[PDB]
């Protein structure tokens, strides 16, 4: 339509949290639930910066790695939230793939991108904050611990990757 | 506002640069420098925010350079570069 609208993709390894974030910046509550329904994409209308816009909230979780429907999710997508869960290793490890075919869907080194190390409520983490900060600078990107629990950082992981993809 | 700020050549040879900025009050993790060519890759190093001075080598005689300053650190959940990067021209 005419009103300012940002695409807004989410991804990185199922479980980490990208349904949760989702939920929570749009609909305001946290949900932990066996067998929920996730939509193909959230919208709502907010103010960043002064700015009265539509974000688009499109959550890749339940896509496989390589599909055509993933690749669509790419290339229709502005920018992307690259999540991992500060309490798994693993998550942590997978981003790299994420950056590179994320680069490469856009053919270009320089797309609008976040990190976002999910679930900072908890206790006991695993990746520490400085391995991903050295990550994030390395990739001269921003870096965001979120909570979708608590709403801790989710708005600033989001508005943040507007602000990227402003200065693109 | 510029973050770090008032940056500047204090010192220099042919082929090198000393390099001087501002802390800001806030806590800074790492300074990112860039230089290039003004005449367009750039290149990249960091040192820690305990740290405002660098020298920067092996650059060209009588050419020009941009060099920008990039302060990161945390602003509440969000770890990025801070404020406006601060950038100056300079030949040898
Ligand atoms: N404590 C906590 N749990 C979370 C957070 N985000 C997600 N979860 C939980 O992690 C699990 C997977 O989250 P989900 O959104 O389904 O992950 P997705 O596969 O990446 O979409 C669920 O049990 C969520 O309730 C968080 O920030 N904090
Ligand atoms: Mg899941």
């Amino acid at each position: 339509g005419s009103m300012t609208e940002y695409k807004l993709v989410v991804v990185g390894a199922g479980g980490v949290g990208k349904s949760a974030l989702t939920i929570q910046l749009i609909q305001n509550h946290f949900v932990d639930e066996y067998d929920p329904t996730i939509e193909d994409s959230y919208r709502k209308q907010v103010v960043i910066d002064g700015e009265t816009c539509l974000l688009d909230i499109l959550d890749t979780a339940g896509q496989e790695e390589y599909s055509a429907m993933r690749d669509q999710y790419m290339r229709t997508g502005e920018g992307f939230l690259c999540v991992f869960a500060i309490n798994n290793t693993k998550s942590f490890e997978d981003i790299h793939q994420y950056r590179e075919q994320i680069k490469r869907v856009k053919d270009s080194d320089d797309v609008p991108m976040v990190l976002v190390g999910n679930k900072c409520d908890l206790a006991a983490r695993t990746v520490e904050s400085r391995q991903a900060q050295d990550l994030a600078r390395s990739y001269g990107i921003p870096y965001i611990e979120t909570s979708a629990k608590t709403r801790q950082g989710v708005e600033d992981a989001f508005y943040t990757l507007v602000r990227e993809i402003r200065q693109h | 506002s510029s973050v770090p700020t008032k940056l500047e050549v204090v010192a220099a040879t042919p082929t090198s640069l000393l390099i001087s900025w501002d802390a800001p009050a806030v806590t800074v993790d790492y300074y990112v420098i860039t230089y290039g060519e003004t005449g367009g890759p750039v290149q990249k190093f960091e040192v820690p925010g305990s740290k405002s001075t660098a020298t920067i080598s092996g650059l060209k005689p009588g050419v020009d350079y941009t060099i920008t300053v990039y302060a990161w650190g945390w602003h509440g959940q969000v770890y990025y570069y801070m404020g406006s990067p601060i950038s100056i021209n300079y030949r040898t």
